[PDB]
């Protein structure tokens, strides 16, 4: 699991953390930083976790599909990286588990490759990477689950239950605007049958 | 309250510029030991070359029943210990009214 | 949640 | 004339998943989530009719 | 339920009676300690040869 | 002393002893050596009957394919026993084990002789009846 | 912090910190030692959760026509404690646990001269795991350490509400995974569309 | 015309044993579980028809 | 009765019985040997009650069909021992009751067979035995109940009751994926009428 | 076994995006080389880039055709110079001891992994030289 | 570099030593002849310095030993370094802590690089040995 | 609005101000990737000429209706 | 909202 | 819940007990400071040369 | 009607 504490502090994730720490009503910090603040500490790992989360979940702006995944040419093996949030077959079902932390095709039941695969994937992407509207979901997200678990205020829980029901809307509203898609001419089935 | 069960979930230990001291919880089956070593990580107060003296409130888990639950604190290092308070959380339910 | 026992001092003697 | 699908952003739909299944295929959602645009006119359509 | 308590001051010294007759600022042992009135449970000043 | 150790396989043998020292059972790796490699999985293949020894479930011998088994320490390097977290007590426990993990990666680095060709008596390069390849 | 460094943390202790967490308690730095409760107690909630999803059986860890060889000498093939399901390849199994072994109740034999071929679910490591499926094994892990170790009802509802989400994007995950249709990908409706 | 089944989520019905299924087969599942996208636009087709 | 006390104690029976003893917050135990745990020793007895109990409901991984039972050559009786969760004939009514402990053939009034009976039993297996699926059932409502008897908690009450249905349904799921049944052509009376 | 801090892909000519499965705490660590006829070392910035923290984008494809069949992504993380070094006044934080114990855990595994630089037996039951000339080998009998 | 020799023979004792140890105990000093010699330390060598050691004798190629061998071997098991509860955390302790582990390291590479290396041109460089019992 | 890439780098940076950013019609392709603009389906930071997006731009308090 | 703890002065000695 | 608490009078001077262990009239510093019966706490009264 | 708050006439010195 990629670290979060170990790099640089980015003005958003300092944001972030920020309007976590304000949920129960605790001040801003002015850094990242270790200063013994376990408040601070605890909502960067809430943060860290629903982020990887929620983009674990799959968007058309995060799903990458057709990348290839190159194996090393004296091992044959292809990493499975714990920053793989999601590893599919770009048609059909899908054929690559997770075995020992290497890419196993389990039909063929052999984890060597004497070539890249072509996979639908998900990689963990920095919070900074994340839409607007997605990084309010995060935020109000790890805000209610910092709030459930450190401080447990009845009246909190259910305003960020509301807030997160809003910004996960907000973000499938984005999700469609960015998707694009149509049931006619953009159908993978659909789009043969209007031939004429 | 004794008529009761008081099923044990979590105690707890204040102390105030205090060095190390281990907190060894027994039940009549295990034994678990637990250590204060002084401050956290990121504290003003830990320092390198410098006493370690730690200074809040250290959670620990003492699990199980009450009545069978045996915690002491023992210590034998030539750092200070100021055990403030202490404190106890458990699940506890009798089925009988005091009456 | 059944009620606690009332904290008796009580005492000794005749009564 | 025109099909506009309504997918509920508070369901748990993704047209992703719709626009590329095949025929047959097993797809996660409810049918409540997708709706369709709909011109309801009907008492003033008999109007004018 | 979840109940809890909390001892403020560990002051009482070590108690002979049975549990459940004892004061909560009594424990069972204390070796070496000293019960200051404002600092709690103290180590005994250390002997000076 | 040794990190990786060889045994002889028989139809009679089960037990196995482990001489090194592993901070978790994951770290010791079994391996069948044979015609083919296999290694063996926790519980279906094998267990630990004490912190010591390696109790294989089935028997194994040449007449499956493997004439010897290895017991082979693998520290993990990328999942680390130990990390330190903000606003936690600092324990010499945990200094202890993080300088001790890392000390056992290190000492299987210098048990790599095993993997490779080795020097024969005369001075040459001996492989042991392997191809050289690439 | 300096550098643009690019480092990794344990999932297990990961895991159980989120586990730690979600009673509001401050996370641990290792999880060795045989001293704590805590890291014993999540600890062994983290691994019968994680064992107890596995079982349940999605397209990802169900191994169809592994073989299992017997013995040379017995011909005996041991069940094992790591086999969370155990089924024929196709039609009514007929292989059994019997002290250890399989056993075919039909013919009412442990001896197998050649090995047999059945539909298996052996037991993967957490870090094995996909991520939707390890946030709700997490999820799940936390909502019976609350049960069993904290106790706070208003905790269970939080962590109920967070389990039933955190299955469906599982499901969401084993629908995608398993890409399976009803007209071709079935197994007899296929049959039913050749002209 | 194309036939997609929405497969509820939060639902206990697998496709994997609807699709491996024969025909007579005994499944775990509920039928609730299991819907198919529809085009709801019989107003508006009645009105373009 | 069998006796569940008795044996070398396996791996998988202490660790039920430590998850039967999480469920009122009770610590693990290192061993099953008695060292006068009250608490451990009334758990592995609800553990042995719920293990005979779903054991006897009847499944197709333990209902031995066509099982034969030997008599004595010199005293004609068959033993019906109490680990005989189930014993049914094989088609129709039954007709062999226990009286005695010994079998009895209530038709024909006579515990005396010159050969073997065959029948449908269900024997008593160990927990060992069972389906990983089936031994979570037995321990969540082994759990359910040992709460139920000995600590009586409301909240964990509601929660164990949850966890045994869910249990009860992913078994109800094995049984259908083990059973693998038809109503075409693995029905007793229909695949008859399927001949053309 | 199976080495982790040396990661080697074909080049096609075509391809510029490698993957970095490693752990690394400086990207003066990783260390990118084209090997073909010959061993060549690209730069950090005229030659490469990190396009993400497990991602390298090289400014040209390289291939066959320039001679190059294969390029290879090792970390060599500093011995002689330490990431962090103690003093006596400095607050000890969590993040100078977490980075204090992974340098000395990534020199640890790159000891371990240098059956890369020398013939260590690979997946099979051969010994691999990776790619490189057996030199000096000289008169054989 | 972990492993240095030296021929001398004329009469010298002095050998100054390349690498950094933590303990004495870690520098092991043996004599090169037909057979390996391995040396106890008080008999047979002192500390002048901390840089050098003094090798008591000539040990001179008039006998077979000819070349001595400075050998840097830290002890895996032994930790200079144990960190104790109540103890001052020193700078020098949490250095000296990740020192043993990196000369224990540094000794790996060099006793895989002993047996086969490779050079300066990125090529495997053999010592003029052949490739014996290698199969096609 | 048209995002002109650096003449040198050929990189299109993605603002922190950039609340939303898609393509002017159809299915959008740009993504952040390390605060550039990332095209997806060509899996490439680099750009000759500037993009044509669908952008919103953060603005101030002020000059909200 | 949970109750709290009674105050109690408490004492010392035997009881 | 929202609760709130007020401090009549700060005429407790200083303690150098745990704060859980003081009154709510009880500070921890108090420099040239007057805690009148009155008027509260006040400064003290300036030093005239 | 939220709670009032609880007369206290409290104390002084060491407690």
């Amino acid at each position: 699991m990629r670290s979060y504490d170990m790099n640089v502090e980015t003005a958003a994730e300092l944001s972030a953390v920020n309007d976590i720490l304000a949920s129960i009503g605790e001040p801003p910090v002015s850094t990242l930083e270790g200063d013994a603040n376990a408040d601070a500490a605890n909502a960067r790992r809430i943060l860290n976790k629903i982020n990887r989360q929620i983009q674990s979940r799959g968007w058309t702006f995060n799903i990458e599909e057709g990348i290839t995944l190159l194996p090393d040419v004296y091992s044959n093996l292809i990493v499975y990286s714990d920053d793989y949030l999601s590893l599919m077959s770009t048609s059909g079902q899908s054929i690559y588990v997770n075995r020992g932390g290497y890419v196993y095709d389990r039909t063929s039941q052999s984890d060597r490759f004497d070539s890249g695969i072509t996979v639908n994937i998900i990689r963990l992407r920095d919070y900074d990477e994340m839409p607007e509207c997605f990084r309010y979901w995060i935020v109000t997200k790890a805000s209610r689950q910092f709030n459930n678990r450190f401080f447990g205020a009845p009246e909190v829980e259910g305003v960020l239950q509301e807030e997160e029901d809003e910004a996960r809307r907000l973000c499938m509203e984005y999700e469609m605007d960015y998707g694009g898609y149509n049931m006619l001419d953009g159908d993978a089935f659909t789009s043969g049958l209007l031939t004429r | 309250e004794d008529i009761g069960r008081l099923q044990l979930r979590r105690a707890w230990v204040n102390y105030e510029n205090s060095g190390t001291f281990d907190i060894y919880v027994e039940n009549q089956s295990s034994n678990w030991k637990y250590t204060m070593a002084g401050a956290r990580l990121g504290s003003n107060t830990l320092r390198a070359g410098r006493l370690n003296l730690g200074t809040g409130q250290y959670r620990f888990p003492v699990v199980g029943n009450a009545k069978f639950n045996t915690v002491y604190i023992l210590s034998d290092e030539t750092t200070p210990l100021n055990i403030i308070g202490c404190g106890w959380e458990g699940n506890y339910l009798r089925r009988s009214s005091g009456i | 949640k059944k009620s606690l026992s009332v904290a008796r001092s009580s005492g000794g003697g005749i009564n | 004339s025109k099909v506009i699908g309504l997918v509920n952003p508070a369901g748990i739909t993704q047209p992703r998943r719709l626009t590329k299944a095949q025929t047959g295929d097993f797809v996660t959602g409810r049918p409540e989530d997708i709706s369709f645009l709909q011109l309801e006119k009907q008492a003033d359509f008999t109007v004018a009719k | 339920a979840l109940i809890s308590q909390s001892i403020k001051n560990l002051k009482g010294g070590i108690s002979q009676q049975p549990d459940i007759l004892r004061y909560p600022d009594q424990g069972s042992r204390q070796v070496n300690g000293w019960s200051s009135e404002t600092e709690g449970l103290q180590k005994r000043p250390p002997l000076v040869f | 002393i040794k990190t990786v150790l060889t045994y002889q396989l028989d139809g009679s043998n089960r037990d196995f002893n482990i001489p090194f020292e592993y901070l978790a059972r994951k770290f010791v790796v079994v391996t069948l050596i044979g015609v083919d490699r296999k290694v063996l999985t926790i519980n279906t293949d094998y267990r630990f009957a004490t912190r010591t020894t390696i109790s294989l479930t089935k028997a194994w011998g040449p007449a499956d394919g493997y004439t010897t088994i290895e017991l082979r320490r693998v520290t993990s390097t990328t999942d680390r026993l130990v990390d330190f977290t903000d606003g936690s007590i600092l324990r010499a426990y945990d200094l202890n084990v993080a300088q001790i993990q890392t000390m056992h990666v290190a000492e299987e680095a210098r048990d790599l002789t095993t993997d490779t060709i080795g020097v024969n008596n005369d001075g040459h390069l001996d492989a042991r009846g392997r191809r050289i390849v690439n």
